């Protein structure tokens, strides 16, 4: 057939480029970084009404100060999360301190290109890694299967990404509050989702310095959805 | 039978101030009753405003210091030139020591610097990595000669306020760097008199927010 | 480097055929004719010494090989493959039996071990099957005389008499007419020489024919005296002269 | 773990104003047997370093080969091998010191005591010790074995501290070394009269003196010594 | 490199089938038919040798029926050489169990172990699977008389009566018709031979083209006896049942 | 070792070997899981192409992983044994190291992780198996029902079906199963599970297996007659 | 065509296509410039962003106090090779108490990259590196290609549109080589050189990345408002 | 060294001395022998300080990944067992440990003794160290379950004092801890020198000592 680590004539790794196509099929995940915190939101996308939606875990805690949202082949993310959690906790063991969000992201991205003929293929999932540390404050990273990670003020990944990213382009500014960011994620998710957005098919989360990483209750999110509807009807 | 260990003598002392820290140690290196060197530096600037001394078996001390300096270098590479805090260095050194739990570094290590609030900090280690923060701690050959004196003159132990007769302790008033260096010098001068492995010279490294400074003082050469 | 062929080179085709085994059997078909006949008091195995050149000393090339003192072997197909199988067969008779039980293995079990080696070359990674069919004749105390055929697949069958290689179909037909359960060893040798003459084109004599027997114990070939229970090897390779003597009474 | 078989005794050395001096006798002892009389224990590395070795001779010959291989390896893909990127005394020492400590850490040491004497690129004197335990130290005077006990006291009278180095000339330093070697010949039961001496100067370079002998010895007073106390004849 | 020549033996087809397993089953469908029938008082194993010769030494020959231990036997359909590799493994497994627990191995446990080995060759290693289908006939004190089958996929199932090899479709229909639950060994012997006689590709079913075996509690008191039939004994039972 | 990358991405972002493993599941016999208020019922199809089968000794479709958890599946039978063995070993390993039996969620997460590992490891193919894992956590009376698949994804279900014609029985469950009021009793839960299989099975004879799991390690498999009574009552109500 | 499936295969004309495709990845990468005098050596890199919300990908990596490089191509491959250099520099210091010569650092990178071009299973590195350093023989600049070829130069540039900067340096050769004891003027020449490779976009405060090493100057990287001086 | 811990209605008390010895020489007198593993878990140090500290920090790590993987705080039984199994690998290799893992979980307050010799014991009252034998006397005589928190803290403090007085290798100061279901609460560092004279006067004990 052909090598797994083969370069195309354009100078790209075939398998890495093909895994990016799998990520485009995944459910939408959005992250927005502010000076009051970083917000992470995801589309759950249950395949059937009998599926208990609260078991869909696409937002995940890595440490008290680092959260993570995923999009694509979500089964591939489990070993990445596991490595991230181990890396975060191991650094606390060796250095008696929280680990930098960038360093954590770099550790996850080191796994990415460890494939050949090590694992047999790249990861088919993209990660939004959000967190806070004392050096660089509130941060949001986008970790790809290429081993590359970009920092972002706001970022959307998944099926409705390019539409959502264009929306995030206009809406984001450096003075956003946490409450404003929450509504903004809900707004953009509602826009790109196939089904109607509610507290059961969408999930919110945030990371603040004080309270750390928190996944929002369905009752808490439901109120933010109702607050969104009223403010859109206000003009 | 081959004995992989040895004893190069030497004595070290770490004292933590309110906004400074000192790490002192004699410059004499010995085996048995012979002098190897009258000036062989034992306390080192390891970077990030941290000073370190691994007293006991010199070969193991030199290796540990070398590894920790290397650990500091890689901490900068791996974590965006972040400053290694004294508490983070201490924990790291524990893991360096315990990596040879079944063939230990035969050294009693002390580090000094400033904590993240800017206050003086000293940490002491045993050969297998048990560490703990301290205010005043001597290590090495003449540690038992020095520590009782510091208990009395730094922490004011067994000293009560005249007139009360044991009812009111002497108050724990903070010491300046100049007052501390006097106690350091008098400690080593007294140790030099009664311990044969202590003498020749005394090198002190003082750590402040401004950086790391050195001071050297001659000791008796007999 | 490293052997990176860790996958099978012999695989099932849609029709259920194992191609490489079939092709190995085709190689055996092209090979020179060899045969075996079992008598009441012995076994005979025979083949043609197809000399590649008249300058070559055909005595140095042994198509009939001793495996144990009471077991012999002959082949049809690829010579080099046979040679290495004989080396392995001789060794396995010691390692997996004699060094354990203090005695040489019975014919059927040695055959079983050889068959196993050939089967593994049919399934293991990065190898082709052996391109030979073996005829193994032997004797042991509890099973008596026996004759086995071993194919490239690793399958083995016991025979009263049989032939393999070039003219096997004709030779097997010839043996069916002549064989009975009351044959003496000398009768089997006579039938072996008759059967083998049909498949040979050129010279037919003791220098162009290789023939051995599993028969009576040969104390003269043992090499030592003093132990009553050790009576000598039952395997014996007939000489050039011994073959020619029986060709006059042919 | 082993035991030393064929052994070499004291190696002595000191710093002077423009360089370093190092010396060692030419004996390879086999216990109390003075077996080999033509053993060179000073091994030059380039024109700026001399490694003096005491202890097990088989391990010395091994080290000698490592240093020879080090020179070969340094020259590989190195156009400045005889100039800026030539081997320094500090490079050679740190390499040996790494090897000695690694070997002791595998409980299979090189049974030696080594002194690396040389002059650096910038003209600085280099003089450092290392042994089978990986223990290292530096001093204006360095000596191994018996030299530590008898030579150092004599050499330290000339250079007692760092500030005495510029005041010490090569003639004075060599005189002190040669006197020390005589004292060791008087008093070390595993020493020989024949020795080698090496000077590494920052101006005049490496001077390697072979086939030196201890001379001007005092023995005449022995004729007057009779008995062990009361005996007169 | 080597990738060029790799057949990839352990992959799914687009339909979700294992290519090599299916082709191995195709191979087995050309092998001599083997039949197993379980009765209340024993088990019967019957099998057809493939186009034999008159010069084949039958009394010392064994290509179909093999003994795993005193309580368990197997009928083979497919590559004999492949089967012998597995048979020796099964014999060792039965002895390991006996050494460990000091009790004879339960039939199913032995069957599961062999089937797991077969499964392994379909999922990893890059090697071709074993082109073998077994019928296991055995007894233990838990379930009594048992019949199982395994195939190259590593899947196994239990049976009252079953056939493997050639013409199993026809053979299984005939067994399904005449089999009853209250049946006995002597009746099952007759059924097995009658089924082979009707499904065989040969002109007539004779003693020299058959291997036969029974597992009976027809051993003196509470114990089990394996009987691998001799050529003369197969000839007698063929006359008794009225086939020759 | 055989290192070949069998599970790899295609230009359209698909891992065909994983998707072809789902086709093996589609071929497998139908399996269904329904959780009531105080129980979970696992129903399984048995194809009647195979008669003359010894039902005593034939491997049952529902397997106990521990005393409180069960596992049913659809797909390749041989492959399922490997997952079940691993799951059983892990269940004992968990009790041995942590002194508690596994939760149903933990056990499902482990099995799903094994399935995932076989989708990006060299020299191996994915499991052609989807599983239904059901039970009750230690000292808990909340019913648990999870599903896994070859890709390695897993999720919790109020009711779910897998295997051949699972599309049809899922359709039935979606309209018949009410979340606000699930099967209050064991009878109601079993009846709904049998009803759902009767949409696909063919004959309600020996083609339906039912296994009821209740709290506190109370697991029992229904017999042919007990099930046949449900089949009878269902069709008699249907004649109206 | 038929000979580009893996790195272990020569074409009929003696070419290695997988290596050539890896070389292509460098051309797609953002431009970076390297140049030196007799006292100092300078790296200048144009960083690239994903969009306006994203950060600008870092291009320069420190290897030791006296050595470092800039990258163009697959960033993860640069991380692997720079990590290797960090270890080799570090081995030289710990074992020989010796700062690693820049020329020898190049020889080590060449040999590491070569092993990936002759063996089956692996792939060539998909990145180009410009290594600068100051050692015992003064200032140095190296260009690394993942074919294995390493070249010591006075100045150079790699990445997209790098030919413009390379021509400029070829004209300025006699001028910038003489810029001794003046770090700011040497950087100016580098910033002016990289400007010849720009189209549409210009050098902004978070776009530009500069690094320098010299006689009494440890390897330091300048980003953000630290490079506003040179815009 | 003297360390103790006991279960009671309102949780579990944990106490220890602070002295470290090098033969007859007192190296330190400020040692933290109560190890803060995590906010809901405590451990004690006896035998090898390095050994106890290192493996219990390595446990804390294990306990935290558990809390992440399972979304549930580890039980005291599981925590103690991970530790016991970890040190069991190095049995006969030189490790010196004698620890008590204290916490509160779904089963209520929990207390497990764990050592390098391989023991792992659940119990309501433990004391390990060279001065354990002096502490047990005071514990066993005054220990009830219906113990007020104020009284239980004093008991654990008094029991250490009894040991610190008699045992040469125990002394310095007393560290107190109280473990609740809402987590552990530090109840101070008490100098034995000052505490002794105080207790003697208020309680009447230590009559044979002149003060
Ligand atoms: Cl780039
Ligand atoms: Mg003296
Ligand atoms: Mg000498
Ligand atoms: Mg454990
Ligand atoms: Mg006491």
């Amino acid at each position: 057939d052909r090598g797994v680590s083969t370069f195309s004539p354009e100078g790209r790794l075939f398998q890495v480029e093909y895994s990016l196509e799998a990520i485009k099929l995944g459910s939408t995940a959005i992250g927005i970084a502010t000076k009051e915190g970083v917000v992470l939101g995801v589309e759950k996308r249950a395949t059937s009404p009998l599926l208990e939606s609260d078991s869909i875990e696409k937002i995940v805690e890595i440490d008290r100060h680092i959260g993570c949202a995923m999009s694509g082949l979500t089964a591939d993310a489990r070993s990445m999360i596991e490595h991230a959690r181990t890396a975060a906790v191991t650094h606390n063991l060796y250095y008696d301190e929280d680990i930098n969000v960038e360093s954590l992201t770099q550790s996850v991205c080191d796994l990415a290109l460890r494939f050949g003929e090590l694992m047999s293929r790249p990861f088919g999932v993209a990660l939004l890694i959000a967190g806070h540390d004392a050096d660089d404050g509130y941060q949001l990273f986008h970790a790809e299967p290429s081993g590359t990670f970009y920092r972002y003020n706001a970022k959307a990944i998944g099926s409705g990404s390019e539409g959502a990213q264009a929306e995030l382009l206009n809406e984001w500014h450096s003075s956003l509050t946490l409450k404003e960011a929450e509504l903004l994620v809900l707004k953009i998710l509602k826009q790109v989702m196939e089904e109607k957005l509610d507290e059961n098919n969408a999930q919110l989360s945030c990371i603040t310095k004080q309270d750390g990483f928190k996944i929002y209750d369905n009752e808490k999110t439901a109120e933010l959805i109702k607050e969104l509807k009223e403010k859109e009807a206000a003009e | 039978q081959f004995n992989p260990y040895g004893d190069n003598g030497g004595t070290i002392l770490g004292i933590a101030g309110e906004d400074f820290a000192v790490l002192a140690g004699d410059t004499r290196n010995i085996t048995d009753y012979s002098i190897n060197s009258r000036y062989e530096p034992k306390v080192f600037d390891c970077g990030d405003n941290i000073v370190m001394s691994a007293n006991g078996f010199a070969a193991d001390g030199d290796a540990l210091v070398k590894r920790f300096k290397n650990s500091v270098k890689w901490y900068h590479f791996d974590h965006n030139d972040k400053k290694l805090s004294i508490n983070s260095a201490a924990r790291n050194i524990q893991h360096l020591l315990y990596s040879r739990r079944f063939f230990p570094y035969y050294v009693y290590n002390i580090i000094a610097g400033l904590d993240e609030d800017g206050k003086g900090a000293v940490y002491s280690f045993d050969p297998v990595g048990s560490y703990q923060r301290e205010q005043c701690r001597a290590g090495g050959a003449a540690a038992s000669l020095i520590m009782p004196f510091l208990d009395n003159q730094v922490n004011f132990k067994n000293q009560y306020e005249p007139g009360t007769n044991g009812k009111v302790k002497k108050p724990l008033k903070y010491l300046s760097v100049e007052e501390v260096i006097k106690l350091v010098r008098d400690s080593f001068t007294s140790a030099t008199e009664r311990h044969i492995q202590v003498g020749d010279g005394l090198e002190i490294l003082i750590v402040t927010k401004d950086g790391v400074r050195k001071e050297f003082y001659e000791l008796k050469r007999d | 480097m490293t052997d990176r062929y860790s996958f099978s080179l012999t695989t099932f085709s849609p029709s259920g055929k194992l191609g490489q085994i079939d092709y190995a059997l085709t190689a055996v078909k092209q090979g020179v004719t060899s045969l075996g006949i079992k008598a009441t008091n012995g076994v005979v195995i025979a083949t043609e010494k197809k000399s590649s050149s008249p300058l070559a000393m055909s005595e140095t090339l042994s198509k009939v090989s001793l495996l144990t003192p009471d077991i012999g072997a002959v082949y049809s197909g690829m010579g080099p493959d046979y040679r290495v199988l004989v080396d392995k067969s001789r060794k396995v008779a010691h390692t997996s039996y004699k060094r354990i039980y203090g005695e040489y293995p019975p014919t059927k079990l040695l055959v079983s071990e050889v068959a196993k080696i050939m089967q593994e070359a049919t399934q293991s990674g990065g190898v082709r099957p052996f391109g030979v069919s073996l005829l193994i004749a032997g004797h042991d105390e509890f099973n008596g005389f026996s004759l086995y055929q071993v194919d490239p697949s690793g399958s083995y069958f016991p025979w009263k008499a049989t032939a393999i290689g070039k003219g096997s179909v004709a030779a097997k037909t010839f043996l069916e007419k002549r064989w009975n359960d009351e044959l003496e060893l000398e009768d089997a040798i006579h039938i072996a020489l008759l059967t083998l003459k049909e498949s040979v084109e050129g010279e037919f004599n003791g220098d162009t024919i290789e023939l051995a027997i599993i028969g009576d114990e040969n104390p003269d070939l043992l090499g030592y005296t003093g132990i009553p229970t050790d009576k000598g090897p039952r395997f014996r390779k007939l000489t050039s002269q011994e073959i020619n003597d029986r060709l006059e009474a042919l | 773990t082993q035991q030393p078989i064929v052994t070499g005794t004291s190696v002595i050395s000191m710093k002077y104003d423009n360089g370093v001096i190092i010396a060692a006798d030419n004996l390879g002892s086999y216990g109390s047997l003075l077996r080999f009389n033509g053993v060179e224990r000073l091994i030059p590395v380039g024109d700026n370093t001399v490694v003096g070795i005491s202890g097990d001779i088989s391990d010395m010959q091994h080290i000698e080969r490592l240093l020879k291989d080090l020179v070969t390896e340094n020259a590989y893909d190195n156009p400045l091998a005889d100039a800026e990127e030539a081997l320094e005394p500090s490079y050679i020492f740190e390499y040996l010191a790494t090897v000695m400590y690694q070997r002791r850490s595998k409980m299979n040491p090189l049974w030696n005591a080594i002194i690396v004497a040389g002059v650096q690129s910038n003209g600085d004197q280099f003089l450092r010790y290392v042994n089978l335990l990986g223990v290292t130290y530096s001093s204006p005077t360095l000596a191994t074995g018996f030299g530590a006990h008898m030579a150092n006291p004599l050499l330290r009278k000339v250079v007692d501290r760092e500030s005495d180095i510029p005041k010490t000339t090569v003639q004075v330093a060599e005189e002190a070394i040669v006197n020390a070697m005589r004292v060791l010949y008087y008093r070390d039961a595993r020493s020989s009269r024949n020795f080698s001496l090496a000077i590494i100067d920052k101006n005049t370079g490496l001077t390697f003196k072979k086939n030196l002998q201890v001379e001007n010895m005092k023995w005449d007073f022995a004729k007057d010594i009779k008995g062990y106390g009361t005996q007169k004849i | 490199g080597s990738r060029r020549y790799d057949s990839r033996t352990t992959i799914f087809s687009p339909e979700g089938r294992l290519y090599q397993v299916e082709y191995a089953l195709e191979s087995i469908s050309h092998a001599g038919t083997a039949i197993g029938i379980m009765a209340s008082d024993g088990i019967v194993l019957a099998a057809e040798r493939k186009v034999t010769s008159t010069l084949l030494e039958q009394d010392t020959s064994t290509e179909k029926l093999y003994k795993l231990n005193d309580k368990i036997a197997v009928a083979v359909a497919g590559l004999t050489a492949d089967a012998e590799i597995l048979i020796n493994t099964a014999r060792i497994h039965a002895q390991n169990y006996l050494k460990t627990y000091n009790e004879d191995i339960p039939v199913e446990i032995l069957v599961r172990r062999l089937s797991d080995i077969k499964q392994g060759y379909t999922q990893h290693g890059g090697l071709r699977p074993f082109g073998v289908s077994f019928i296991y006939a055995g007894y233990d004190d838990r379930y009594g008389y048992q019949l199982y089958t395994s195939n190259p996929s590593g899947n196994y199932t239990g049976w009252k009566a079953i056939s493997v090899g050639a013409n199993t479709s026809a053979a299984q229909t005939l067994l399904q018709m005449d089999y009853k639950d209250d049946m006995k060994v002597d009746d099952a012997i007759e059924l097995a031979l009658k089924t082979l006689s009707k499904t065989t590709d040969s002109s007539a079913l004779t003693y020299d083209r058959l291997e036969f075996a029974t597992i009976r509690k027809g051993a003196n008191d509470g114990e089990v006896y394996q009987k691998i039939f001799k050529p003369q004994e197969i000839k007698d039972i063929l006359v008794k049942t009225g086939i020759t | 070792g055989y290192d070949r990358a069998l599970s790899i991405f295609s230009p359209d972002g698909h891992i065909f070997q994983v998707e072809y493993a789902l086709e093996a599941v589609k071929r497998g016999t139908c399996a269904v899981g329904v959780k009531g208020k105080n129980c979970v019922v696992l129903g399984c199809e048995r194809r009647s192409t195979l008669k003359l089968q010894d039902t005593r000794i034939t491997p049952s479709k529902v397997s106990k992983i521990d005393s409180h958890v069960v596992l049913s599946f659809s797909g390749l039978n041989a492959d399922s044994r490997i997952l079940i063995e691993k799951a059983r070993v892990e269940a004992q390993s968990h009790r041995l190291t942590l002194e508690d039996p596994v939760t149903v969620e933990y056990l499902t997460r482990y099995v799903a992780g094994v399935q995932q590992r076989y989708t990006q490891s060299g020299g191996v193919r994915p499991f052609g198996v989807s599983t239904l894992i059901a039970g009750f956590d230690p000292r808990d009376d909340e019913p648990k029902l999870y599903q896994t698949e070859p890709s390695g994804i897993y999720s919790s279900w109020s009711a779910q079906t897998i295997g051949r014609n699972s599309k049809t029985v899922r359709e039935f469950l979606e309209k018949n199963y009410d979340r606000k009021e699930p099967p209050a009793t064991v009878e109601e839960c079993v009846k709904l599970t049998v009803r759902s299989l009767l949409e696909v099975v063919q004959t309600g004879a020996k083609n339906i297996e039912i296994t009821v799991v209740k709290p506190d390690s109370d697991i029992v498999a229904l017999s042919s007659e007990e099930i046949n009574q449900y089949v009878t009552q269902i069709e008699q109500e249907k004649q109206e | 065509n038929n000979y580009d499936g893996d790195t272990v295969t020569f074409s009929p004309t003696g070419r290695l296509f997988q290596v050539e495709y890896a070389l292509e990845a460098i051309k797609q990468g953002s431009v970076t410039v390297g140049l030196r005098s007799n006292t100092h050596a300078v790296l200048v890199a144009l960083k690239r962003n994903a969009d306006e919300l994203s950060s600008y990908q870092k291009k320069i990596i420190k290897c030791d106090e006296h050595m470092g490089l800039s990258l163009a191509g697959l960033a993860p491959d640069a991380r692997v090779l720079s990590n290797y250099l960090r270890q080799q520099c570090n081995y030289s210091s710990l074992v020989f108490n010796r700062k690693l010569a820049v020329e020898r650092a190049g020889h080590l990178l060449c040999d590491k990259a070569q092993k990936n071009t002759q063996s089956y299973g692996g792939r060539p590195y998909g990145v180009g590196l410009l290594i600068i350093g100051y050692d015992k023989s003064g200032a140095h600049l190296l260009e690394f290609q993942p074919s294995g070829n390493v070249t010591e130069l006075y100045g150079t540039a790699i990445g997209a549109r790098s030919q413009g900067a390379k021509t400029y340096l070829e004209r300025t050769l006699d001028t910038f080589i003489k810029i001794d004891g003046n770090p700011d003027e040497l950087i100016k020449a580098g910033v002016e050189a990289i400007s010849q490779s720009l189209r549409d976009e210009s050098l902004t405060v978070d776009n530009l990345s500069i690094a320098i090493v010299g006689k009494d100057t440890p390897f330091t990287i300048y980003d953000g408002e630290a490079v506003a001086k040179y815009i | 060294t003297t360390t103790l811990a006991f279960k009671f209605r309102h949780g579990v008390i944990v106490a220890a001395d602070s002295r470290a010895t090098a033969g007859a020489y007192i190296a330190s007198q400020t040692v933290k022998k109560v190890i803060e593993i995590n906010p809901y878990l405590l451990g004690t140090m006896a035998g090898g300080a390095a050994d106890c500290s290192f493996w219990e920090r390595l446990l804390a790590r294990q306990c935290r990944i558990y809390e992440l993987r399972n979304k549930e705080r580890i039980s005291v039984a599981a925590a103690s067992k991970l530790l016991a199994n970890m040190v069991y690998q190095y049995k006969g290799m030189g490790l010196s440990m004698g620890t008590m893992i204290c916490g509160w979980d779904k089963r209520g307050p929990g207390l497990y003794y764990v050592d390098s010799e391989g023991n792992r014991i659940s119990g309501a009252t433990f004391s390990v160290g060279s001065g354990s034998v002096y502490a047990y006397g005071v514990l066993d005589s005054n220990y009830k379950w219906d113990l007020s928190v104020e009284d239980a803290l004093y008991l654990g403090k008094r029991s250490i004092l009894a040991a610190a007085h008699r045992d040469a290798y125990s002394g310095g100061s007393v560290n107190l801890y109280h473990v609740t279901e809402d987590g552990w609460i530090y109840h101070g560092n008490h100098d034995v020198g000052e505490l002794f004279w105080k207790v003697k006067e208020e309680e009447g004990s230590f009559n044979n000592v002149i003060g």
